[PDB]
DNA sequence: AGCAATGTAATCGTCTATGACGCGTCATAGACGATTACATTGC
């Protein structure tokens, strides 16, 4: 592909997640640090001019999500630090970090580990806690006095009260809960009742096999789902529930050396971004399912020679870093040649590094 | 073969001791509850008054601790036998016997006088006469029971009737050795301190009632059931 | 008996205190062993006095330690019932914990508490309750929990080194210095606070297990450990070591397995909080993480998946490792947040039992 | 002594509360304690009765 | 195995609702939240 800006030692923690909704790509990290890298950036500059900054938490934040819509130019950011809350932010612009609880008090009590914004297409979000349970929201803003109202009491299937790792909103009504241990349910939006919940069908021999990530395809009858067998990654399709086969490397079949991270569906359904730990990315055809290309992920790619992390702080060489998440800016959100008619890319990799990427 | 009679109180709408002569704890057989019916009868009413004399034997078992043997009709008569459980023959014996004759230079001693049965009967007067209405002779037979156990017989015979010194000295006898074992450490302290458990007013369940009542259930209390 | 005896004491004031026995009140609290053994001397016969002659409930009052009054009486002297008054059986503890120290005080041999619990094991039960009651009696007292009233704990962390030669002053009032021998895997008995020790790459291990294997191959690194978590003595040990011959040993450093307990384990050898004597900050971090399995395991470790108990200590962990220091960035205690916060996320622990090798060697 | 006081005679006279007597247990209040000399005249009025 | 950590239950203080007395005020008690002890976990 094509290089495009990047910024190394962005934080110092170890920054997890990465989200983006045009304008933004807001991106949570280790150290309660909200630091928007405002997406249109000209010329070749790197993005830490753009970087709004915003202490959030002393605990730490793992994931983070945000949705801007068109109205009133309403954008919240939720992230869901460690110590189990719910953190809600009104960005607005020199953008000010206005935070408004719009949660409730008697709620606080349990620790949720990762959410999901649902666009109105009747804005909706999913977070489920570190107990099972896959809470459901309503969002009314409506004059500044947003109010979240609860509705979801999804249990947990699988006992006992297992970790609900991963969180997902369909198009149109469902909702895949990913749990520790395969068993990644599927519900409907409006009925409260778990549809066929199956399991990762290669789980023979006690052993770690945890689903990373799930994620949807654009219309909406895909169930691309990641998980971890042993030491190593796979990815497993369905269809909105059928198995269809797994994703490999040419060469038991797997896609990565290593754990796959984090999956996302471009705008139309026609490529996958499988983001390993093993230090580069393949890319997928969801129809024909194999690999279209490699790319090798390299420390020495940050243009600033200062930035560059390539020893840790213990003392090794973690020249190929891994990558805790990668995401899909859709057509026309970049800034740049030809940024209207192509797709942009963007990776958060483990050397403290967010580097995007342009169609080509 | 002491023998003492209450004052004769009836509300409508005789302890024996087979001791010695004489500061002394009384402690029960090894005791009968042992009433007789009349109308100023065994005949078919007895019948069913058994079962309601039966109907205490929670308040009997549950409550106090006892073990009931046998209900039998002696004639004209209610048998409700009752054997002590927390105080068996083993437990007298090590407790106030045993250390008894070791240590006769010691004083402040009690001396043991055992509870035989009780009998203190009231035959109630109703208008109905030959026949008999019931379901309200229940209350009327709780009340009678309930006022002699909170309010006389507890204050001096706490170990053969009481509700919260029996249980006390069950969660207490078992350590009740090592402490007097530890102070003057051969026995002598331990023919005493079960005359002090049984000695104290405070545990009486009239001082429960007025003070500030922390733990919200307990000694439910309600005896002689409908059937 | 309250019929009868109403009218003399009416309403519910002051027939509470009618019908409440007085107590005579005994104070426990409020010094060398002459001093300490004539007030426990005094203490046992003057409640015994009480209940031989006077026939009066005794009243066991004592101020254990802050987080203050608190009172063991006999018998039951309570109101109504509650269900935690099944505590006599503590009472009689620490009136035997009494005797039994009063008798072993003149013997002037110190005796472990794990023999004063063999002893008398139908009292006692639990070592824990034992353990409790010393350190209540030596606070009580005003007894420095440093100086022992002869009660020593039962001795627990071996080590591997290749001489370490202790000295100390023996009570009886006389001082004698003794020398205690090493250099084969073993255990140092005793030695005070006050005593001090010399010596004639320092590699800590908290399973013990694996330690039996690397006491076999061995492939001159003095090799103090302790066991799952640290006795006293252990810390004593490194701590006396750091401060009379801490120039000769160089990167001393802790080895646990990457599971909250080995975090939590590394840090209460590492940092205490508050109360702090000794403290060993000499120690350096460098354990088998969650980024030291997954990183080797292509050229192999079982792996595990994370508990809800072991996820609620790791997030407990964090919360106060991290709760008045400013920044995450800078702090002494940076390594151990990011790596419990890695763990956290990764959601899979990593136990050490098998992956042994030439990590305990430095270079 | 021996009067023999009743359990409802006593609540009364002291401090009461009327919700306590229930997880207690004493609460019955319809035989009411009955006086001696009162007693003696309804007993012989209850025993007229019958004739 | 000496020394930890935490979850849970029990107790204690405080707030508020209701009843009683001389429409407002005071007393009482029931319910809620906070604090601590015990043990069931764990190397
Ligand atoms: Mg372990």
């Amino acid at each position: 592909f094509i290089a495009t800006a990047n910024a190394g030692k962005a934080h110092d923690a170890d920054i997890f997640s990465v989200s983006a909704c045009n304008s933004f790509t807001v991106s949570c990290s280790g150290d309660g640090y909200l630091k928007v890298w405002d997406n249109k950036l000209l010329d070749n500059e790197n993005p830490k001019d753009k970087s709004y900054s915003h202490f959030v938490h002393k605990s730490g934040l793992h994931h983070v999500d945000v949705l801007q819509t068109i109205e009133f130019e309403l954008c919240l950011v939720a992230t869901t630090s460690f110590s189990g809350d719910l953190l809600f932010y009104r960005i607005t612009r020199k953008v000010i970090f206005e935070k408004l609880d719009l949660l409730d008090s008697d709620m606080k009590k349990h620790s949720f580990w990762a959410l999901k914004w649902g666009a109105s297409n009747s804005h909706r979000l999913v977070a489920t806690d570190v107990k099972g349970t896959t809470y459901i929201w309503k969002f009314h803003p409506f004059n500044w006095s947003p109010t979240l109202e609860l509705q979801g009491t999804v249990e947990s299937p699988m006992t006992p009260s297992q970790f609900a790792t991963s969180v997902d909103i369909s198009e149109r009504g469902l909702i895949a809960t990913g749990f520790n241990n395969g068993t990644v349910q599927i519900s409907e939006l409006s009925t409260l009742r778990p549809l066929y919940n199956f399991e990762s069908q290669h789980s023979m021999i006690n052993n770690s096999n945890s689903i990373r990530s799930v994620k949807f395809s654009p219309q909406g009858s895909l169930l691309a789902i990641a998980h971890d067998s042993n030491s190593f990654g796979c990815i497993t399709l369905y269809e909105t529930g059928e198995r269809i086969g797994s994703l490999s490397v040419p060469t038991g079949e797997f896609a990565h050396s290593s754990w796959v991270m984090s999956l996302s569906f471009n705008d139309s359904g026609e490529t996958l971004c499988s983001a390993g730990w093993d230090g580069k990315l393949r890319f997928w055809d969801v129809k024909t399912k194999e690999r279209i290309t490699t790319l090798n992920m390299h420390c020495d790619d940050i243009e600033i020679e200062e930035d560059i992390l390539a020893v840790d702080e213990h003392g090794d060489s973690l020249a190929e870093p891994g990558v805790f998440d990668v995401k899909f800016l859709k057509k026309g959100w970049r800034s740049g040649m030809g940024a209207d008619l192509n797709e942009s890319l963007c990776c958060v990799c483990l050397d403290r590094s967010i580097r995007w990427f342009r169609e080509a | 073969a002491r023998d003492i009679t209450f004052l004769t109180v009836f509300l409508e709408s005789t302890v024996r001791i087979e001791g010695p002569e004489p500061n002394s704890l009384y402690i029960p057989l090894l005791l009968k509850i042992k009433l007789n019916f009349k109308m100023n009868e065994e005949q078919e009413l007895f019948t069913k008054l058994r079962e309601i004399v039966g109907s205490s034997i929670r308040f009997w078992e549950e409550q106090l601790f006892y073990q009931v043997q046998d209900v039998s009709t002696i004639e004209n008569h209610v048998i409700l036998s009752l054997k002590c459980t927390i105080l068996t023959d083993a437990q007298i014996s090590t407790f106030i016997s045993k250390p008894r004759e070791l240590h006769t230079h010691a004083k402040g001693y009690p001396e043991i006088y055992y509870l035989s049965e009780l009998s203190t009967t009231v035959n109630f007067f109703s208008k109905e006469g030959n026949y008999v209405e019931i379901s309200h002779v229940i209350p009327h037979f709780n009340e009678y029971f309930s006022s002699l156990i909170v309010s006389q017989l507890e204050f001096e015979y706490p170990m053969v009737f009481s509700m919260i010194s029996r249980l006390r000295l069950k969660w207490q006898q078992s350590s009740l050795a090592p402490i007097s074992y530890a102070l003057t450490s051969n026995s002598v302290l331990l023919p005493i301190m079960l005359n002090m458990i049984a000695q104290d007013k405070s545990s009486t369940t009239a001082y429960q009632i007025l003070c500030r009542r922390r733990g919200p259930p307990i000694q439910n209390f309600q005896i002689f059931s409908i059937p | 008996a309250l019929e009868g005896l109403r009218k003399k004491y009416k309403t519910r004031q002051e027939l509470v205190k009618a019908l409440t026995p007085k107590r005579r009140s005994i104070h426990l609290n409020s010094c060398s062993n002459a001093d300490v053994l004539a007030h426990i001397k005094h203490f046992l016969s003057l409640a015994a006095n009480s209940l031989e002659q006077h026939q009066q409930p005794i009243s066991i009052v004592f101020q254990n330690k802050k987080k203050i009054h608190t009172t063991l009486d006999f018998p039951l002297n309570g109101p109504h019932l509650s269900t935690h008054q099944f505590k006599l059986k503590r009472c009689a503890i620490l009136l035997n914990l009494l005797k039994v120290v009063m008798e072993k005080l003149p013997l002037g041999k110190n005796t472990t508490v794990r023999d004063i619990f063999y002893s008398n094991v139908e009292l006692f039960q639990r070592q824990a309750n034992v353990v409790q009651w010393l350190d209540v009696i030596r606070f009580n007292f005003k007894l420095s929990p440093r100086k022992s009233l002869n009660i020593i704990p039962a001795q627990k962390g071996l080590v591997y080194s290749p001489p370490i030669d202790i000295y100390d002053n023996i009570l009886t009032p006389k001082m004698q210095k003794q020398t205690i021998f090493s250099g084969k895997p073993c255990l140092i008995p005793f030695f005070q606070d006050d005593a001090v020790i010399k010596l004639g790459n320092i590699v800590i291990v908290e399973k013990e297990a694996v330690f039996t294997k690397l006491v076999n191959n061995y492939h001159n690194t003095m090799l103090i450990t302790g066991k799952g978590f640290p006795d006293f003595l252990t810390r004593l040990f490194l701590k006396k070591l750091e401060q009379y011959c801490s120039n000769l040993i160089s990167d001393c450093s802790i080895f646990t397995d990457a599971d909250p307990y080995g975090i939590s384990i590394a840090l209460n050898y590492t940092h205490s909080n508050e109360r702090n004597a000794y403290i060993c900050t000499m120690a350096n971090y460098k354990g088998i993480r969650i980024t030291q399995v997954l990183a080797q395991n292509n050229e192999s470790i079982q792996l595990l998946s994370l508990n809800q108990r072991d996820y609620s200590l790791a997030k407990n962990l964090i919360a106060s490792l991290t709760a008045n220091s400013w920044d995450i960035a800078t702090s002494p205690l940076k390594n151990v947040v990011i790596e419990c916060q890695r763990e956290i996320f990764f959601q899979k622990k990593a136990e050490m039992n098998e992956i042994d090798a030439g990590i305990f060697k430095y270079k | 002594t021996n009067k023999i006081t009743c359990t409802q005679d006593f609540l009364h006279q002291y401090f009461v509360t009327e919700r306590v007597s229930i997880q207690f247990g004493l609460n019955n209040k319809t035989v009411k304690r009955i006086n001696k000399d009162e007693f003696d005249k309804a007993v012989n009025c209850i025993m007229s009765w019958t004739n």
